[PDB]
Formats: C-alpha cells, structure tokens, sequence
RNA sequence: UGAUUCAUGACUGGGGUGAAGUCGUAACAAGGUAACCGUAGGGGAACCUGCGGUUGGAUCA
RNA sequence: GUCUCGUAGAGGGGGGUAGAAUUCCAGGUGUAGCGGUGAAAUGCGUAGAGAUCUGGAGGAAUACCGGUGGCGAAGGCGGCCCCCUGGACGAAGACUGACGCUCAGGUGCGAAAGCGUGGGGAGCAAACAGGAUUAGAUACCCUGGUAGUCCACGCCGUAAACGAUGUCGACUUGGAGGUUGUGCGCGUGGCUUCCGGAGCUAACGCGUUAAGUCGACCGCCUGGGGAGUACGGCCGCA
RNA sequence: AAAAUGGCAA
C-alpha cells in the first residue's frame, strides 16, 4: 500500500453532510485494508479567493496508507460529488499522524 | 483498423477499407431482424422523390433499441455487429433476466462489458440515464429530444454531444453540427461516443463501391439542356448563371431552416 | 525499478547464496527481469524515447554478460538461457 | 535562513503561517536573495505556496 | 499593490505609499517586459550578459 | 440624477492617452474625460498635464451626483497615472483608497513582435 | 535487344572574364531595420518577412 | 559491473486540475471619441465605440519562485496533483572477477520551419490587403490578416544542431564562488561558474571541466573561386 | 522623420 494525503472542501450549505462524507471515504479505505494514519475537520474556513462563487468552504485533511486503487475510486468519487467543489490527493514518503498546523 | 489495398487492379488502386476484427463474423441474432425492402427513392405516387437511390445490396433491418428504457437490470456485451442499415456498429446484449436487444456500439465497448440504463446509473460509457443524472460537460450520445421518445442526436459513427449547461428543466447541447440546442433535462442520453470514428477514413476507391452501397449516378446540371435543367444549355461549356437546384432556388448559402415551432430550442445556429 | 522483493528472489533463485549478487547468472537474470517487465510500459507509452534509452543499456548490458559467461564456461551460459527463455 | 536553522525536513503547505512570511503583500513568492532562505529551502517553500494557493489557504494575487 | 488611506494620513503621503507599493510589486516593469515578444535565445543572451556584467 | 455619495475613479493610463471614468461602487459610469477629448491631440495627449486636464473635466462632469468619497482605481504604465490622482485630490474628493489593477498574465498570450526602428 | 564511352544538336541553365553601361545600396561602423545559420513564403535585383537558433553584435552615460 | 540504504533534479511518457491574462458572445451603466505614430493615416465609434461592471464560451501559455540554479547523450526540459518510467550521486559493507575502451558499415534519437491524414484555433503571424515613409519602398513603421504556431499519428533528418573544441583513461602549482551528498568548526565525494600559475599557442587565448603532459580508438583537412554545385546512385509524398 | 551615390591609378 502507499501513502497518501487527502484534503477535501465542501460546500459550506453541505456541510452537515461531511461525518457521514469522512465515514464512508474511511470506510473504503478500512475494507480495502488500508489505515487511517490521520483524520482532521478543520470545518468552514474563508477562502483565500472565491470558488464557484462561494468565499467559505468545509476543509477535511486524512492521512491514509491505502491500495492506489482505492485512492483512485475516491478520487472519481470527488470528481462525481457535487458537494466537493475541490480535493488533493498527495503521495507520502512516510504516514502522518502528528497533528497539523 | 485501417487498410490500404495494393494496386493489383485499377479499382483496387485508392481503396481504403475500415477492418474491424472485432465484429461477429457470424449471422445475426434472428428475433431482432426484420425485412426492408428497397424503395428506388420512390414515394406511394411511384414518382422518384429523392434522385440517386436505387440497387445496391439486400439488408436486413436489425431492431436497435434507441429508448434504452430497461431500467435497473444490468445487461452485458454478448458481441459487437456489422450493421448494414447505419455507419455506426451495433452490440447485442444481454440482460440478467434472459432479454437480449441491440443497441448502437460506444466507442470502447467490448464483450463481457456490463451496462445498465436508470437514474442510479453508473456514470460509464454504454449507460444511459436522464440528462438530469448526468454531469455537466459530459460526453454522450443517442440523445432523446423527447422524454421516452427514443434517442434522435448523436448516433452515426464517431459523434457525439457535449452537455455544455443545465438549466431549470433545461440542458443546453453542443451537437456534432456546432449548433447550442436546449433539452429537456429529462431526455435521455447514453455516456460516451458512438464507435466506429474509423468510418469516415474508408475510401470507397471505384464507382461500383458507391453502387454497392445503393448510390445512383449524379448527372451535373451543366451537363443538360434547358429543358431539363437552369444549368442546362450552351454550345461548349457555358454556366452563366447564378448556381440553383434543379427546381430553381439559389443553392450555393441561400437558408432553407423555416421552423417558427422550434425556433425557442435553438440558443446558437450552427454557422 | 525492479522492487526490492522482486530483486530478493531473484538473486536467491540464480544466486549460490542470497550475498551473490554479483554473479553474471544473478546480473542477466535481474536485466531480463526489467527488460521483460519494461515490454509492458513501452507498448502503453510508445514515444518515451527517453527511458527507451535506459532499456536499451539494460539490453546491451545483458549480451555483454552472456557474451563473458558463453566464454567463461558454456554449460553456464546453456542453463542460463534455457531458464530465462532467451534466443541467445 | 530559518529553515536549516529550525532543521525542518520539508516545509508544510498547511503551515500557512510560516508561508505568509515568505509572500509579499502582492502576494508573489518573495526571492531566496532578500529571504536569505537555502536554495534547496527555497525549492521546497515555492512547492509548498503553490499548493496552498491552489487549497485556497493563500491567495494567488492581492486582487482576486 | 492595493493601499488604504489611513486616519489622519495627508493625501501625498499615501500617493508615495502607493508609489513605493508599485515599484515593490514591480508592476510596471513587468508591463514594459510584455508589451513585446522576446524571443528565448534573446531571453537567454540578456540573461547571461546581466551576469557577467555583475560579475 | 441620484446622489452617490461613494465612487470609484477608474484611470485608465495608455502611453499614447489617459481616460478617466468615475463609476459608482458597483461599476455604473457615471462620467468620463479623456486627455484626447480634453483640447490635448498628438504629442500632448500623452503627457501628465493633459491626463491633469482630463481628471479636472470628469470631476466638472460628476458634480451633479455631488460624490465625497473616491475610490481610485489605477491601469497601465502611461504618462497620466500619478498627475490624475493629484487632480482628483485638487478637485476635493477624499481619496479613501488607491489600487494597481494593471493586469499581469501568469506565464498568458503570446505578445505582438518587437518593433524594429 | 540492351549497356557504356566519345562526338555532335535548334534551344536552354547556371559559371567565368571583359569599358568609367543601366537599376538600385544588401554587407563591412549600431553600415543607419545588429549580422549570420536552418527553413518557409514573397519580391526587378541586391534582398524582405515569419519561426527557431548562434554571437562570429555596438551602446550603457 | 551487481546488491543493500538514502538524496537532489523544468529527465521522459500518460492523465487530471488551478489561477492570472487576451479574444469573443450576451447584458447593464455611460457619451464622444477611441486607436495608433517620429508625425500621421488606414481602422473603429452616435446602427452607442473606447471606458466600467456582471454572466458565459474557448484556446494557448504557466507571473512571482528563478538563480553564471538544476536535469538530460545531444536535440531539449519550467504552475500544481496522480500514474508509469530512465539516469545520476553519496555512505558503509557484501558480491562477480577484466566481464574493458573505441567503433567503419549498421541502427536509434534528433530544434525550428516544412509535408500527409484527422482534429483544434484565444493570442501571435510568413503570405496577402490597406495606410504611411520615400526619388522609388514589392521594406523597415501603422491597421488588419491566412497558412502556420496547438493536438494525435506518420514523414522530413536539417541548424552558427557551437564550447565553432570526438570518445575513454592517467598525470601536472593555486584562489574565490554556486549547487548537491556525506563523516567527525574541521574534513571527504559529485557537478558547475569565474580568475589565474607552469606549460602550451601565430596571436587571441586555454590553463586539473586544458587548447598542458601522455596512451587507445574513431571522424575529418590539404590554396581561393568554380561548388557542397553538376552528373550518377541512394533516400524522400514533396 | 528622412539621410542614396563617388572608375582605377600610384
Ligand atoms: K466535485
Ligand atoms: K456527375
Ligand atoms: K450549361
Ligand atoms: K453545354
Ligand atoms: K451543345
Ligand atoms: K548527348
Ligand atoms: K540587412
Ligand atoms: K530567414
Ligand atoms: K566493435
Ligand atoms: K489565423
Ligand atoms: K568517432
Ligand atoms: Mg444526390
Ligand atoms: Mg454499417
Ligand atoms: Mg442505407
Ligand atoms: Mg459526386
Ligand atoms: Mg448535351
Ligand atoms: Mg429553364
Ligand atoms: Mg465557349
Ligand atoms: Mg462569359
Ligand atoms: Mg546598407
Ligand atoms: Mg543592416
Ligand atoms: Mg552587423
Ligand atoms: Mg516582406
Ligand atoms: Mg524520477
Ligand atoms: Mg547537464
Ligand atoms: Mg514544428
Ligand atoms: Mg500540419
Ligand atoms: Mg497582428
Ligand atoms: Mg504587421
Ligand atoms: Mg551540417
Ligand atoms: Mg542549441
Ligand atoms: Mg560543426
Ligand atoms: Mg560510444
Ligand atoms: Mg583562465
Ligand atoms: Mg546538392
């Protein structure tokens, strides 16, 4: 497995819909046998410029050692999902799990 | 694939054939077929109607299904077909409950692939859902201007429609033409392209392939007389005129589209 | 790159010992091991003329140990490319 | 440089607050030169604003 | 280079922030640097004559 | 002829010419004076003093809308980009903000040749 | 019936030489649009223009 | 030369994505100019331009970082993310045991322009058109603008493709830097910039990255024109 | 802004 680090933001209006969003992304990766290293919710925050017209958005950070493929099916699941008006998915060298700035 | 002949024959010498190894060498599936019989562009008063048609090869008609309407049962790719009555190939396939239909091939698609029509569709090439269900600036194909009136747009080979915006009740379709037209959001599309995009790289390479195909010879209005033809006349070749139709409308930009009904659908002529 | 693994039981299978990495039957077996794994990529990624490079060198590197061992000792090089299905 | 002093082994995008001190009020990456920051410092602290301008942690211009 | 006039600050005090703001942001350097094609072997020869005349 | 209180003043500094647009907050125009348009043809057009001229003429322009306070809005590397805010000043606006909004493309399009003379 | 070699042939291509001819002034200075290389298009002519490349470019107060 | 561990990198191929800007389209505000030059004019604008604001479309390129910086055999390679992948370097050991160097012919790669088929087309722009300038102006300057520049695939096989310096190895005073490892402020490796000693050189200069001192192998030269042309051959769609 | 040209001799 590797190691990757996903930061997700939500729709601010959709936000109510992110523990169950984080629930079943850590739910594929657990099934596919991977590890959740690290899981933080920032929540809303300003954005530094507006997108999609929206000046806040719900951030999640993970940290997680998964199959490539499964970060692949969770990464056409961002695409797919309107709530997520943007992700990062980043390679690890190491797994994360001190806690962010 | 591609090929070039070589040029044993004069006919042979620019002849260019699309070979897919792909398709079902064998007959096709009996219960879908039906007969066409050839019409020499002929209407029900026996009058040639559309000049140019006429011969060619007997076809059978295969029932293709356009409406895609059988929903929430997965079907899978038995094997892709030959078609005779269309440019683009057909896949015959067959749904978990014993049904088997045709439906035109997507670009990609290949037996033991699994497709499903329905709201909760997999957003994947072969599937077909409401425009609604689809995201925008997807690419689809075999497009419904009606809801549950069977797709219309995008089915010859290698087309398709880009989903450009979704409206109220509304999408707004790029279609192959250049044209921005509006849709019900409810019409249905399949994902993807239609295959076969090799189509247009044949090269028939003799007039006999044309004939093959049901293609009369066209006989150029200058070379008539008067009588027969605007064009017609002169001793030598003369023209001197401004090009028309047999019937005398100006043919070289003069606009013939005079739908007041449909006008509201159209956002953006094709220009 | 050939994985650590991959490498691990390669030397293992051609080598006298895990520490015989060195071995010619060892090196050839690794190259063919690449070359035979790099057929993939190059059938997806046809004009990646720049790592082509890097294959090339692997193939070279290859005959010229088969080349060394045929003369070093014949039965060697017999086995070895019966084992790993070369033409020579 | 702060970095080599600190010994941090790679600079964090999500450390917005060490970020913001290398960017100007334009926003644009401020030059290693007036920084005084390691070349290979620098590398890593430009990596790290891209990413968090595309987050939306930093701007990309002061008028967006 | 975006400036606010501060409380109690005289109008050419701000201007002079704005000018200093400007020529920090390099904007009008950067507009003179666009106003035409350069081509990258022009590019590179200034490039290196700025250096060895540093130098 | 409603009152605004706040506008934007919208200087637009070309080396050949400076135009000058006042604008609500929102980025209605309500006047406009150009250093062309303002007895300023050939070389004069493009020197600070004409872009002076053209400030003075759009703040006569917007007098009807009795505006206080000016937002000033900055573009190009012409002749006219600091006399223009000096006149507007003089003419008794409150400036309460200054901003560049010349634009930079972040690479962009490839600009035209190089004159050669 | 071919090959090859030599001679010759209306006309035609470019080359060289020769009046102080005709048309310009392309290069050498920053040669007055730095020059040149490859390529492409254009033009009575030297050449001009685009694209990339080189310094075997002058200037810097 | 192999293995183990790690390091830096615009090395390559594929896919996705972000922000800035230009153009276009639609609409709002607004009114007589705009644009452009040495100066103009062509052009655009009362059929409402330019300016300003909002929404949309689309292509191409990635400001700042940025560097006599880095990587690559050379050509070349620059936003960010992922996937596949080549090379280099260092440390401490283990392993193989001369397995090496060079290379006619051969084969592969090879900027830009160009060519073929199918796409794409914002900006730029050969050609072309008009306006200037001029004795003329098939130019330079201006307003426009098509191929092309972009993508896929195939061809072409050339450039001042340059360090105008073939590859490999050994040896021979120094100084100041850059960049990238590593051991314990002092060492020890890789790569790189400037300067300079002996020596070398017609001189200019080169100078441990040699154009010094040697060895191995290859390519090439033999006065200027005529000419890298003719003819023939081979290659190429041209 | 424009700004062309000038036999071979010794
Ligand atoms: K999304
Ligand atoms: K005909
Ligand atoms: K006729
Ligand atoms: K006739
Ligand atoms: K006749
Ligand atoms: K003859
Ligand atoms: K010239
Ligand atoms: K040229
Ligand atoms: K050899
Ligand atoms: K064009
Ligand atoms: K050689
Ligand atoms: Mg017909
Ligand atoms: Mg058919
Ligand atoms: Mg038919
Ligand atoms: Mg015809
Ligand atoms: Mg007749
Ligand atoms: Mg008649
Ligand atoms: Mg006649
Ligand atoms: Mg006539
Ligand atoms: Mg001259
Ligand atoms: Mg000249
Ligand atoms: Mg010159
Ligand atoms: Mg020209
Ligand atoms: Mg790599
Ligand atoms: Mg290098
Ligand atoms: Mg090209
Ligand atoms: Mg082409
Ligand atoms: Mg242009
Ligand atoms: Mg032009
Ligand atoms: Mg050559
Ligand atoms: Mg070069
Ligand atoms: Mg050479
Ligand atoms: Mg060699
Ligand atoms: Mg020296
Ligand atoms: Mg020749």
């Amino acid at each position: 497995m590797r190691h990757y680090e996903i930061v997700f933001m939500v729709h601010p209006d959709q936000s109510e819909q992110v523990p169950g969003m984080i629930e079943r992304y850590t739910a594929a990766i657990t099934g596919a046998e991977g590890k959740i290293h690290r899981l933080e919710d920032w929540g809303r925050r300003q954005l530094a410029y507006p997108i999609n017209k929206l000046h806040k958005a719900h951030y999640v950070l993970m940290n997680v050692e998964a199959p490539q493929e499964v970060i692949d099916e969770l990464e056409t699941t961002f695409r797919f999902n309107d709530a997520v008006i943007r992700s990062m998915v980043m390679r690890t060298k190491h797994a994360v799990t001190e806690a962010s700035p | 694939a591609v090929v070039k002949c070589k040029p044993t024959s004069p006919g042979r010498r620019h002849v260019v054939k699309v070979v897919n190894p792909e398709l079902h060498k064998g007959k096709p599936f009996a219960p879908l077929l039906e007969k066409n019989s050839k019409s020499g562009g002929r209407n029900n008063n026996g009058r040639i109607t559309t000049r140019h048609i006429g011969g060619g090869h007997k076809q059978a008609y295969r029932i293709v299904d356009f409406k895609r309407n059988k929903d929430g049962i997965p079907a899978v790719v038995e094997r892709l077909e030959y078609d005779p009555n269309r440019s683009a190939n057909i896949a015959l396939v067959l749904y978990k409950d014993g049904e088997r239909r045709y439906i035109l091939a997507p670009k990609g698609l290949k037996a033991g692939d699994q497709i499903q029509s329905g709201v909760d569709a997999a957003i994947k090439p072969g599937n077909t859902l409401p425009m609604r269900n689809i995201p925008v600036g997807s690419t689809v194909h075999n497009v419904e201007m009606k809801p549950g009136k069977g797709g219309q747009l995008a089915r010859s080979a290698g087309t398709y429609v880009q989903i450009v915006a979704r409206d109220g009740a509304y999408v707004t379709l790029r279609l192959r033409s250049g044209e921005m037209r509006k849709v019900e959001a409810d019409c249905r599309a399949t994902l993807g392209e239609v295959g076969n995009a090799e189509h247009m790289l044949r090269v028939l390479g003799k007039a006999g392939a044309a004939r093959w195909r049901g293609v009369r010879p066209t006989v150029r209005g200058t070379a008539m007389n008067p009588v027969d033809h605007p064009h017609g006349g002169g001793e030598g070749r003369n023209f001197g005129k401004h090009p028309v139709t047999p019937w005398g409308v100006q043919t070289k930009g003069k606009k013939t589209r005079s739908n007041k009904r449909t006008d509201k659908f159209i956002v953006r002529r094709r220009s | 790159s050939l994985s650590t693994e991959a490498t691990a039981k390669i030397v293992s299978e051609f080598g006298r010992d895990a520490n015989d990495t060195g071995s010619t039957e060892v090196q050839v077996a690794l190259l063919t091991a690449q070359i035979n794994h790099l057929q993939g990529h190059f059938a997806e990624h046809k004009k990646d003329h720049h790592s082509r490079r890097g294959l090339l060198r692997m193939v070279s590197q290859r005959r010229k140990l088969l080349d060394y061992l045929k003369r070093k000792d014949v039965a060697r090089y017999t086995q070895l490319i019966e084992r790993l299905g070369l033409r020579r | 440089c702060r970095f080599t002093a600190e010994g941090v082994q790679e600079i964090d995008y999500k450390d917005i607050a060490t970020l913001k001190n290398y960017i100007t009020e334009s926003g644009k990456i401020v030059p290693s030169r007036i920084t005084g920051t390691r070349a290979k410092y620098q590398r890593q602290l430009a990596r790290a604003i891209k990413r968090a301008r595309y987050l939306s942690l930093l701007p990309y211009t002061d008028r967006h | 280079p975006v400036i606010k006039v501060r409380e109690n600050e005289p109008f050419d005090v701000a201007l002079r922030r704005f000018k200093r703001s400007c020529e920090k942001a390099g904007v009008l350097a950067e507009v003179r640097r666009r106003e035409f094609y350069e081509k990258p072997t022009t590019e590179r020869k200034r490039a290196k004559a700025s250096a060895v005349k540093r130098h | 002829r409603k009152q605004v209180s706040d506008g934007v003043a919208h200087i637009h500094a070309s080396f050949n010419n400076t135009i000058v647009t006042i604008t609500d907050r929102q980025g209605n125009a309500l006047g406009w004076a150009t250093a062309g348009g303002s007895g300023f043809r050939g070389s004069r057009k493009s020197t600070p003093f004409a872009a002076q001229v053209a400030a003075e003429r759009c703040a006569d322009a917007v007098k009807e809308y009795g505006i206080k306070n000016l937002e000033v809005m900055v573009k190009g590397p012409g002749p006219g980009r600091e006399s223009t805010i000096r006149a507007l000043n003089a003419a008794g606006f409150r400036i309460t903000n200054i901003t560049d909004v010349t634009p930079i493309p972040h690479x962009g399009c490839r600009p035209p040749k190089k004159r050669r003379v």
